[PDB]
RNA sequence: CGUGGUUCGUGGAGCCAUGGGGGAAUCUGGGCGGACCACCGCCUAAGGCUAAGUACUCCGGGUGACCGAUAGCGCACCAGU
RNA sequence: GGCGAGCUAGCCCUGGCCAGGGUGAAGCUGGGGUGAGACCCAGUGGAGGCCCGAACCGGUGGGGGAUGCAAACCCCUCGGA
RNA sequence: UGCGAAUGCCGGCAUGAGUAACGAUAAAGAGGGUGAGAAUCCCUCUCGCCGUAAGCCCAAGGGUUCCUACGCAAUGGUCGUCAGCGUAGGGUUAGGCGGGACCUAAGGUGAAGCCGAAAGGCGUAGCCGAAGGGCAGCCGGUUAAUAUUCCGGCCCUUCCCGCAGGUGCGAUGGGGGGACGCUCUAGGCUAGGGGGACCGGAGCCAUGGACGAGCCCGGCCAGAAGCGCAGGGUGGGAGGUAGGCAAAUCCGCCUCCCAACAAGCUCUGCGUGGUGGGGAAGCCCGUACGGGUGACAACCCCCCGAAGCCAGGGAGCCAAGAAAAGCCUCUAAGCACAACCUGCGGGAACCCGUACCGCAAACCGACACAGGUGGGCGGGUGCAAGAGCACUCAGGCGCGCGGGAGAACCCUCGCCAAGGAACUCUGCAAGUUGGCCCCGUAACUUCGGGAGAAGGGGUGCUCCCUGGGGUGAUGAGCCCCGGGGAGCCGCAGUGAACAGGCUCUGGCGACUGUUUACCAAAAACACAGCUCUCUGCGAACUCGUAAGAGGAGGUAUAGGGAGCGACGCUUGCCCGGUGCCGGAAGGUCAAGGGGAGGGGUGCAAGCCCCGAACCGAAGCCCCGGUGAACGGCGGCCGUAACUAUAACGGUCCUAAGGUAGCGAAAUUCCUUGUCGGGUAAGUUCCGACCUGCACGAAAAGCGUAACGACCGGAGCGCUGUCUCGGCGAGGGACCCGGUGAAAUUGAACUGGCCGUGAAGAUGCGGCCUACCCGUGGCAGGACGAAAAGACCCCGUGGAGCUUUACUGC
RNA sequence: CACCUCGAUGUCGGCUCGUCGCAUCCUGGGGCUGAAGAAGGUCCCAAGGGUUGGGCUGUUCGCCCAUUAAAGCGGCACGCG
RNA sequence: UGAAAUGCGCAGAUACCGGGAGGAACGCCGAUGGCGAAGGCAGCCACCUGGUCCACCCGUGACGCUGAGGCGCGAAAGCGUGG
RNA sequence: CCUACGGGCAGGCGCCGAGGGUAGGGCCCGUGACUGGGGCGAAGUCGUAACAAGGUAGCUGUACCGGAAGGUGCGGCUGGAUC
RNA sequence: CGCGGGGUGGAGCAGCCCGGUAGCUCGUCGGGCUCAUAACCCGAAGGUCGUCGGUUCAAAUCCGGCCCCCGCAACCA
RNA sequence: UUUAUGUUUU
């Protein structure tokens, strides 16, 4: 769902919040696996590399498990789904017979007291990990690895997905978040289902200050600015841009594209 | 109103302090510079313990 | 090929050096005499060392058509205070 | 080529501070309501870049000061709290 | 090598001038003393001022300022016998307080390693790093000056050694634990406070009365074990075991079995506790203070009661809230006549700090400077509460020039007949309002608001009756909330102090918030939220030559860039140009490949030069796409059976000719447009029209409740704003004593007029007027002062900024 | 026009305070009248004094309200920071 | 298409074959048929589930009809949020 | 003051009270720069939507667009001519 | 009076550079189709080129003056 | 697959 408010304060009006009650037992998180301490700094060394960072809650980090091949065959208990600061999803506890503790993000569906697992072996119910060779064309799954052994990078993101599309060779096909056609090696894990919590795309942050606590300071507008600072700096009476809309920098932000042109990645890309 | 002297004993060593001209070479240079001056001081002078 | 050095600022531009590419020979070998060629000459690259004549004045000394306490060193005096 | 963030700006680690009033969200409990509901009413509860207002943080209007008490101050007033 | 000028430089001394000032308007008076000298030093008494301080205790920073003796040249805004000043002597005592022979944070540093012309930059571990973690002292007494430091009492820590008892002992390694947010909170306590008819106590009866259950003063502090009341923390067995980078018997996971409760086991807080210690007023002394007694002091009951303690308590919430050691446990080597554990005993416990100032005369501000500076304590009464306000304890102060006088004028205050905004750019200013309780409250609305709307009533004291609550008992007291009735007094009862004036109606901005430190707080920035765009992760993007880092220990519901700016209803047409995006052709295109063909020189082999076809990227050309990309979104002429006007038509151009909605506007030049409204009267204001010089849709269009120290218009209220001034107060001004500046200054023996003059004359001409010198006053002049005009130009001066200027990186 | 002034001659309007000119707005005295009277017109003399309060706008100025004997024009660095 | 033009196509279109992606609607059966109170409902399968008819003549004993308000459903377009 | 005085009267105070005042609401009527459409008025303008299949069958709810009638999309009705 | 563009049959536009002839759409007139009008078809008429002067052999065209028209400019002050 | 229209009153 989420949580709304009666308008009892202007932008309490519009505010809008998670729904937790898909949180299991939670309120402290789990030491020994995470947390451990998140250096919280917002710049490189000396100097502000990312503008507008800084503020927002302090927070601990739950460390994830995203090579999931590492206990292969061993299956595990979904003890908990907490909530994890550090991420749009949420993670879920889980109990190892090993007796071995791991947080894994938590899938849509998977609940409390289910068996999960992972390995070529693998049944292809929720919460499995498996190489992408042996996942059956065309299920939804989540937290993919983009080369074998490399740990999941793509969809984590709250109510992400990806689709597998077809298979060629020792590689996959998947259509990700985005929408891009790739080709993902076989070897390379995944997870059936899809992230889940996928409400949080709904949230509105309603105020300034929320914007706040997510470390997140004021944006300022080229236009705003004088031109030493800016491409859009000056003239005032406000203004149109008066050349292609740019970046403090100096590059057009409007079309203008990015990724490096030769690229050995370029070859396996196919989409969007 | 608060004005720009702010002693803190820390600070001033800490900051103009003898060792702390020893790592920068520029302050290797510093020393070099006052020595050769014959300054009474080479280092600002602070205190306590 | 790209630059530096020389008086040489691409100039007819050699010489010496060399970041890049290719890449030898051992006296009938190699470099040079200002593009190149011939002739005629000079010299032996890709290892190293080498006093003296030369530069300077923190230091001591001797001199002054040098100052003489607003001068002469910032400081003749407990001043880099 | 150095020296500066002991002022000031931002951020990082670690501590501290905010009298006292006021309003009374959700949620709970009960009652009614219904096929079941939505829902309504009470009571409880005690949310909020909510209200009043000291400390604290400000610097709105005016007056004064103008070789000042002060190289930005003083009084009255006012903003957040 | 000759100085008069350079707003020259260094110095000295003048001018203003005995002029301004002497630094908060909290405030002083007298008696005595000391002394060469006393408003200023000491002492007494009276008066005033602080008291969430202007009192007290920490931390910074200061560094002898501390105490005492002797001093007064200078420092002290006057004086000084005094001092924070001169001279000298003394003064700072710790196993337990702080810090270090402990830990880790950001950060720093940095074996390994990585990078860089050199200097150097990174960087895992490690190391350093604290107001965080960890760790054992409480009360009182002593000094002129130190005290949790010395002393006294009561109490603990660690290390070494030794005994006794016990146990597989053993670690930098494993595990536990340390360990954590914000808001709101429970029960019991403690600090703290108030009362007492009770206990103790010097004394006191005035001035009309009171010998009284009178007045006045005080009725505690610390304390081991044990004990009690609170509360925190914890399950106990057994079996399996493949995880916790070795090994664990530990932790983890699975299964059984007991408990489920604090029961127990603990650990804290508080109480009590052997004992130790304090102990008023007043009076007597002596101060320069402290000391005697009061005393064999008493030492108790009740109430209020924390934001403090039990503490890791609880509840709710989302933004989801350090680490490491100490500590416990597990085992590894090892070693087990070791070792470790517990108890007792003896010994052993180091370095630094410790004075004084510390909201300020001792710190930051050149000053004994009305500024600035973090933490704790901060009593009592009343006022709804409170740290607010008034008075006041303790304690501390009267601010380091005084005395008079009673002018103008200024500052800060108080009052005002009638009027009541007529003042003015403007109600600027000042008035009004003002706390609590109750009654009562509109448009509109996002249903929360708007609301403290508006507008009212009550408010003191007295006697009587009376309902609940907390402690105590189910009671008396003492607290706490009230309710009803009858009276009393004044002009007035939140009787003093603190304490909104209100309404209507536009503009801008949704809102809280942010800003030009020191002339702008705003309609500017930010803001939730909408769109576009980039980015598949060694992401884009940023910083860096690099290594590396941020992004992010994130992954398209994410991250960067850009505009727009809650929300509501919307956001039209143009892709010709520019940008971006797509385009396996074609045109051009550099090096390079390629060498038809030519040239120099040789007898020649040759060496050496040019060099056409042709094959050669990106880029540009070229073809397409694209508007919440830069951007743009027409002109003339005619036409209706009154006239007007033109739904209609013609033609010219364009990539397309502005849609909705707005409109004399934060935009309208003409302009005070025209009409309406408000007003006696309205260049503004409100509502219309549209002829929009020169609105128009995310440099958004048009609206919007709420919000606003924003800006405009109007009314009520009420006023010294004003008609139009008056009186009054205090700090100055003025006179006297003390101290005593400043910019400025060619020299001066420095008048008016009409002229003249480089065109605005004290200074020249003519005339006029005029004894010498001051003091308090006003500002017309000395083209008065200050600043080598910021405007303007000029200089082939400079700088910031822009771009389809040039040229480079 | 560019003469003093750019090592500074502060610039509109208001307010306060005036002073002066007369080409007189009122009041006093006059001639002429197309002056019956009353009331005007027009010129002459005359600067003694007087010359209102509001609404609008920063405004000067104007317009408007209500009055008046009248609501005068100018100069004085568009008098006077 | 009336005929055309715009458009598309030598940068290799249309026509043809193979592969893939994605969305929407369900040919024949299909009817002048069926179901539903209505709006409406059409490939196939499963689950959940409404109405309705017939046979038997077994059970209740008038428990019925309609129905202002109320409540629910309600084609297409249209609106909000996400796809 | 009068008494036939444990009285009456004058007089004093109080409640309520016509109304007046102050403040804020509700209903109705009149009126208003301007503005919206409507009715009606022999022979003005522009087109032709409808009536015949109306020369695109019509109508319909909705939505968008346009000098005007209207047009178009979606679904619906037959109150559609035609072999 | 600053700078730029302009004035051509009845309307709106060309033609002007570079000389010599004035062209397009509409409108107008005549005739057709129609019962009739418009549409439609076949024919025709119509301009000295704002104005005076100059240049040339010849001027809408090149040059100068004046009259009108549209657009821009009027800043520091 | 080119069409639109027909002044008022009897
Ligand atoms: N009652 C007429 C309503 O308005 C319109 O009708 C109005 C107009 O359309 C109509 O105007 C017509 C016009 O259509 C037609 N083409 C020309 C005619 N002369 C006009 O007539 C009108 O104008 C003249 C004045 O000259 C009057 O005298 C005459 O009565 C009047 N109807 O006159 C009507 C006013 O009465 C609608 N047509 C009609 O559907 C609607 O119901
Ligand atoms: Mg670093
Ligand atoms: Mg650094
Ligand atoms: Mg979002
Ligand atoms: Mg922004
Ligand atoms: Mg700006
Ligand atoms: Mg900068
Ligand atoms: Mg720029
Ligand atoms: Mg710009
Ligand atoms: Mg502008
Ligand atoms: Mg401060
Ligand atoms: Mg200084
Ligand atoms: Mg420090
Ligand atoms: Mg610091
Ligand atoms: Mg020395
Ligand atoms: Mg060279
Ligand atoms: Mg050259
Ligand atoms: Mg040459
Ligand atoms: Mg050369
Ligand atoms: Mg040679
Ligand atoms: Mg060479
Ligand atoms: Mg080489
Ligand atoms: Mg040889
Ligand atoms: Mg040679
Ligand atoms: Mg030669
Ligand atoms: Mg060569
Ligand atoms: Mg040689
Ligand atoms: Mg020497
Ligand atoms: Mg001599
Ligand atoms: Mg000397
Ligand atoms: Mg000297
Ligand atoms: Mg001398
Ligand atoms: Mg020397
Ligand atoms: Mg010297
Ligand atoms: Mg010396
Ligand atoms: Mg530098
Ligand atoms: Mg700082
Ligand atoms: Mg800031
Ligand atoms: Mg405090
Ligand atoms: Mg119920
Ligand atoms: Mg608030
Ligand atoms: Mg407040
Ligand atoms: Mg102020
Ligand atoms: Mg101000
Ligand atoms: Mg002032
Ligand atoms: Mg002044
Ligand atoms: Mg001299
Ligand atoms: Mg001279
Ligand atoms: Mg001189
Ligand atoms: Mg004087
Ligand atoms: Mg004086
Ligand atoms: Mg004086
Ligand atoms: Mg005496
Ligand atoms: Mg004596
Ligand atoms: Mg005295
Ligand atoms: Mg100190
Ligand atoms: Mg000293
Ligand atoms: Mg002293
Ligand atoms: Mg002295
Ligand atoms: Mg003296
Ligand atoms: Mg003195
Ligand atoms: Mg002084
Ligand atoms: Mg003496
Ligand atoms: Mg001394
Ligand atoms: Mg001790
Ligand atoms: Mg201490
Ligand atoms: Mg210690
Ligand atoms: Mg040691
Ligand atoms: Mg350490
Ligand atoms: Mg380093
Ligand atoms: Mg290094
Ligand atoms: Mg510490
Ligand atoms: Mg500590
Ligand atoms: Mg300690
Ligand atoms: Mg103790
Ligand atoms: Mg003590
Ligand atoms: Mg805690
Ligand atoms: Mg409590
Ligand atoms: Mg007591
Ligand atoms: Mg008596
Ligand atoms: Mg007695
Ligand atoms: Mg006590
Ligand atoms: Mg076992
Ligand atoms: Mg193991
Ligand atoms: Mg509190
Ligand atoms: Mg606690
Ligand atoms: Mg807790
Ligand atoms: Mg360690
Ligand atoms: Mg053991
Ligand atoms: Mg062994
Ligand atoms: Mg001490
Ligand atoms: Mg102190
Ligand atoms: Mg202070
Ligand atoms: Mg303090
Ligand atoms: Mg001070
Ligand atoms: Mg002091
Ligand atoms: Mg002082
Ligand atoms: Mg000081
Ligand atoms: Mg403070
Ligand atoms: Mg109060
Ligand atoms: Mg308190
Ligand atoms: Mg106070
Ligand atoms: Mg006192
Ligand atoms: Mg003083
Ligand atoms: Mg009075
Ligand atoms: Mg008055
Ligand atoms: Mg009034
Ligand atoms: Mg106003
Ligand atoms: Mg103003
Ligand atoms: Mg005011
Ligand atoms: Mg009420
Ligand atoms: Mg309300
Ligand atoms: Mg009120
Ligand atoms: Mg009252
Ligand atoms: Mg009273
Ligand atoms: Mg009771
Ligand atoms: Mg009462
Ligand atoms: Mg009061
Ligand atoms: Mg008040
Ligand atoms: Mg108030
Ligand atoms: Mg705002
Ligand atoms: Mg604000
Ligand atoms: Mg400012
Ligand atoms: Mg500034
Ligand atoms: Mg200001
Ligand atoms: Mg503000
Ligand atoms: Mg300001
Ligand atoms: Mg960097
Ligand atoms: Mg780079
Ligand atoms: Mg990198
Ligand atoms: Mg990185
Ligand atoms: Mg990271
Ligand atoms: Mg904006
Ligand atoms: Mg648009
Ligand atoms: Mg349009
Ligand atoms: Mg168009
Ligand atoms: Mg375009
Ligand atoms: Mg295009
Ligand atoms: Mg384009
Ligand atoms: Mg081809
Ligand atoms: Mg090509
Ligand atoms: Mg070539
Ligand atoms: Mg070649
Ligand atoms: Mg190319
Ligand atoms: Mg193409
Ligand atoms: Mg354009
Ligand atoms: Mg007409
Ligand atoms: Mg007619
Ligand atoms: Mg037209
Ligand atoms: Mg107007
Ligand atoms: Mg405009
Ligand atoms: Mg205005
Ligand atoms: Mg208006
Ligand atoms: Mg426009
Ligand atoms: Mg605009
Ligand atoms: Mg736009
Ligand atoms: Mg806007
Ligand atoms: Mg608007
Ligand atoms: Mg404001
Ligand atoms: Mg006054
Ligand atoms: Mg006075
Ligand atoms: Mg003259
Ligand atoms: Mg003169
Ligand atoms: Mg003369
Ligand atoms: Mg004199
Ligand atoms: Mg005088
Ligand atoms: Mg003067
Ligand atoms: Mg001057
Ligand atoms: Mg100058
Ligand atoms: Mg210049
Ligand atoms: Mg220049
Ligand atoms: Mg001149
Ligand atoms: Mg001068
Ligand atoms: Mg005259
Ligand atoms: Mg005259
Ligand atoms: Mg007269
Ligand atoms: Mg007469
Ligand atoms: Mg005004
Ligand atoms: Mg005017
Ligand atoms: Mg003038
Ligand atoms: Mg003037
Ligand atoms: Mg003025
Ligand atoms: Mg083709
Ligand atoms: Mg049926
Ligand atoms: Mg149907
Ligand atoms: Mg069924
Ligand atoms: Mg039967
Ligand atoms: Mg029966
Ligand atoms: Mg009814
Ligand atoms: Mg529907
Ligand atoms: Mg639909
Ligand atoms: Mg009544
Ligand atoms: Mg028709
Ligand atoms: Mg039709
Ligand atoms: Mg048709
Ligand atoms: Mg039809
Ligand atoms: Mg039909
Ligand atoms: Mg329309
Ligand atoms: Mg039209
Ligand atoms: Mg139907
Ligand atoms: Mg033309
Ligand atoms: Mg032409
Ligand atoms: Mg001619
Ligand atoms: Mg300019
Ligand atoms: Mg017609
Ligand atoms: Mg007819």
């Amino acid at each position: 769902a989420v949580k709304k408010f009666k308008p009892y304060t202007p932008s309490r009006r519009f505010m809008t919040v998670a729904d937790f009650s898909e949180i299991t037992k939670t309120e402290p998180e789990k030491s020994l696996v995470k947390p451990l301490k998140k250096t919280g700094g917002r710049n490189n060394q000396g100097r502000i590399t990312v503008r507008f960072r800084g503020g927002g809650h302090k927070r601990l980090y739950r460390i994830i498990d995203f090579k999931r091949w590492d206990k292969v065959g061993i299956p595990a208990k979904v003890a908990a789904i907490e909530y994890d600061p550090n991420r749009s999803a949420r993670i879920a506890l889980l109990h190892y017979v090993d007796g071995e503790k791991r947080y894994i993000i938590a899938p849509d569906g998977l609940q409390v007291g289910q068996q999960v697992v992972a390995g070529p072996d693998a049944p292809i119910q929720v919460g499995n990990a498996l190489p992408l060779r042996f996942i059956p064309v065309g299920t939804v799954v989540h937290a993919v690895e983009l080369e074998p052994k490399k740990g999941a990078k793509l969809a984590r993101a709250a109510g992400t997905s990806a689709q597998i599309q077809g298979r060629e060779g020792d590689y996959v096909i998947l259509r990700l978040p985005s929408g891009e056609l790739r080709k993902v090696h076989g070897e390379c894990y995944a997870t059936v289902g899809a992230v889940g919590n996928a409400d949080h795309k709904n949230i509105v942050l309603g105020k300034a200050g929320r914007s706040r606590w997510l470390g997140r300071r004021p944006h300022v507008r080229g236009a705003a600015m004088n031109p030493v600072d800016h491409p859009h700096g000056g003239g005032e009476g406000r203004a149109p841009r008066g050349r292609p809309p740019a970046s403090p920098w100096g590059w057009q932000t409007k079309g203008l594209k990015t990724r490096k042109r030769r690229k050995p990645s370029s070859r396996f890309i196919i989409a969007r | 109103m608060k004005r720009t002297w702010q002693p803190n004993r820390r600070k001033r060593a800490k900051t103009h302090g003898f060792r702390a001209r020893m790592r920068t070479p520029g302050g290797r240079k510093v020393l070099k510079r006052r020595r050769q001056k014959g300054r009474w001081r080479l280092t600002p002078a602070v205190r306590k313990r």
